[PDB]
């Protein structure tokens, strides 16, 4: 049942649900983020480095989802279980897999300790009285 | 078990248009598709059209193309089947009903009413 | 666009006595789930028509077991082991490959006079 | 779209996949002895394929409990218990065979079932191959 | 005759000076201490008070939420249950609000700081609004 | 989350204590007053149940203002009673308990609270039939 | 909602004392208080006395202290009030209400019942 | 002990017009709860009394929204938007600050005469 993809990178699962699902951002720039800057790093068949792995093994979901999505597009007379289900599958459920993607992809350039504290930090400026808090929110920048 | 009544039915003199009542209750409306069969004695069954779940969509029969309309008001769940442009051809019982096992056969039936056109009384 | 085809137009029975009666169909209804859209129907005068045989081969719920049907592609066969006095009306087979939906021709049962 | 988790552990898809589908275990059986007999990457492997069928069988009780529509049901479920799990059941083979036996001694395992099944029946050894211990 | 923030250096006053819009709300401070501290706030450790004070603070807040579910559940009448839940939630846990932020930014920043921005937050609001610097000062890192 | 994880002790250890047989609120009040004020009264920090007690004995004082209040106001004399019963009965059992603990393992050592502790369990468990007489006390 | 009957009214001599008799039946007698109402014709409401669930304490208004008296039996949860030493000016028709919006204000009303005095019959 | 009071003692309304009444007491009625202790009832000839508004500016059950009334302290009013042909009667007010309850002098309601 504890099945954290987190824990045994030292964070944990109730940090991502700290910050409000909002703030996480689409699929597809991160998709195209990856290909454009990591293209060979994950194609390369050397063991490269941990989250690299986890990296292919995150994407491949995202690809069999849409694969079945594809499927029943067809299938499926009825249209109400069509929009339905495939409303599902791309809207309701994507929201962990974004989750991955952008907790590997921060880790992956401007470190891994600077991800943990710029979590920590923005968790903690959202929840503050508005008046009491500094006028810009914490950009991660490098 | 769903209960079907429908209403509006009876003597219509030639040459005007008529509108037919069928209500449902006691099941989804806004999750399932309707249809309207029609019977002129002497026959069996013909399908006439049908009006998916929104509505956006709608198809019809060569025999009454462009000249029948089928419409829902998901408010108040009771669907609604316009004729305009009757002939003497068209004097039959009508019946709506619903389908459910994977979208393809009809499950439940009403009661139906019948429309007779003729211009003694 | 489907032209649907029923026989035999007519078939009385003895009572107790098994029976068979065949539905055709121009165009093949196996989609790629495999499963064909065909129907029985039952119809009764002075009543609504009530549901044999739904999704080809599985029963209507409800419907008693004295009726059964099988076949794929373009031939199926609806088969009643026992008439009972009560199974006296017209039966119907329909089709929903595609739109528009087309009905059959009909099949009425009846008493062999002597 | 280059992504195949078989490249990088010295292992070609065309190795894997030159058995037949009949060869391959179940999925629960399979499932028992990850766990009871388990707890480099291919352990965050192993763990994300197990997040994968825990989540996969979330939605069809969901769409189960949902979804009134008859019909619906089977088509969903069949897909996503036959179709969907032949690969998970593959790829959940692939990473838990090695870690008992060892890289090699799994290469040449499945490099001989290839020999073994190109082999005509009628001059086919009678024996089963296995890798043994 | 209690000095509960004596054990630390600072005084009842220091706190009381701070308005109520300040601290942040119930449910940002329990999912802080849920989060960013579980995993040592079971263990055992030595030394470490607030530690002490965190865990006993979230027993009296539980114990005092079984209090509300309690009475909403009981006393028919709905005119006194307004007026009591009214009471244990807003006015009640403002000592809870105030306990919860000290200790939980003791812990962040430690005594170094904590005091100091104490005290000029204090200076700051004693003068009038019509010399008052624009805006209050921030604890910052 | 655990009440007192962090002396050796666990929240079912405590429950073959009856609740029946503790002490009255006023008498651990007054034994820890009496005693320890000078423990109270220290710029040391140690202890933690030092600490701790402070805490418990805020909370009653707490929930003693909110009885008196509830005393001033709530007209309707059946519901004020039902809130002063509840208060004084049902919601003073961990409070005791708490006091109970800390008291009594800063007089006798821990060890000591350990052995009474699991000692007192024997008693309730064995027949009267043939249960010893008399049951331990902490002593020292 | 509860309903209350009550009984006993009617015609009495001049000089006796007279009971009458408000029970009630649906909620929870001894969570809530008591209250009785008097109307003569001509005149509006007039608020008499009231009694507590535990029946310890009680209060009366100055035109009728140390006259009346009211108690309460919870073993069947039946209201009683006691008259005694009754005026020309008494004659009214009485009613028993219960008031439950936080002590303040009564809320369900009984259907009340009318005392008369007089000597002709 | 407290003396109450009611005005206008008549009104007669037209019907579909709205009208105020203002009833006014003696000692304040904010108590520590914030809150005030001030009743609105409702009395129709053959039949008890009616509650109209309770706690001094909250609808009681069932009441039609037709009613609405407000204010504080020594000062309260009494407001109906829309005068309906089943709003006749005689309307009450009630103090119940400190024992004994004391009632109003009553405000009767009806239609203007042609």
């Amino acid at each position: 049942m504890d099945i954290d993809p987190y824990k045994e990178f030292g964070a944990s699962v109730e940090l991502l649900s700290f910050l409000p699902s909002d703030f996480f951002p689409s699929i597809r720039d991160l998709l195209d983020t990856a290909s454009a800057l990591y293209r060979e790093a994950l194609e390369s068949p050397e063991h490269c480095s941990p989250h690299h792995t986890a990296l292919r093994q995150a994407i491949l979901c995202w690809g069999e989802l849409m694969n079945l999505a594809t499927w029943v597009g067809s299938n499926l007379e009825d249209p109400a279980s069509r929009e339905l289900v495939v409303s599902y599958v791309n809207v309701n459920m994507g929201l962990k897999i974004r989750q991955l993607l952008w907790f590997h992809i921060s880790c992956l350039t401007f470190g891994r300790e600077t991800v943990l504290e710029y979590l920590v930090s923005f968790g903690v400026w959202i929840r503050t009285p508005p008046a009491y808090r500094p006028p810009n929110a914490p950009i991660l920048s490098t | 078990q769903v209960q079907l009544v429908e209403s509006g039915g009876g003597v219509v003199q030639p040459g005007r248009s008529l509108r037919l009542s069928c209500a449902a209750s006691g099941f989804n409306f806004n999750k399932f598709g309707m249809h309207w069969v029609r019977q002129v004695p002497g026959k069996g069954l013909e399908w006439l059209t049908y009006i998916w779940y929104d509505g956006s969509n709608a198809d019809y029969v060569d025999s009454v193309k462009g000249r029948f309309t089928i419409s829902r008001d998901n408010s108040i769940n009771t669907l609604y089947l316009q004729m305009n442009s009757l002939r003497a051809d068209d004097t039959a019982v009508y019946f709506c009903a619903r389908g459910f096992y994977d979208s393809s056969s009809l499950e439940s039936w009403g009661q139906g009413a019948l429309v007779i056109v003729s211009s003694a009384s | 666009d489907i032209v649907m085809t029923q026989s035999p137009l007519s078939l009385a029975v003895t009572p107790g006595e098994p029976a068979s009666i065949s539905c055709r169909s121009s165009q093949t209804l196996l989609h790629n789930n495999g499963y064909n859209y065909f129907s029985w129907y039952l119809q009764k005068p002075g009543q609504a028509p009530q549901l044999l045989i739904y999704l080809g081969s599985n029963r209507a719920p409800g419907v008693s077991d004295r009726f059964s049907g099988s076949g794929s592609g373009t031939s199926f066969t609806l088969e009643i082991s026992r008439v009972e006095a009560e199974d006296v009306g017209v039966y119907y087979c329909m089709q929903g490959r595609h739109t528009p939906w087309t009905f059959g021709q009909g099949t009425k049962v009846e008493i062999k006079r002597t």
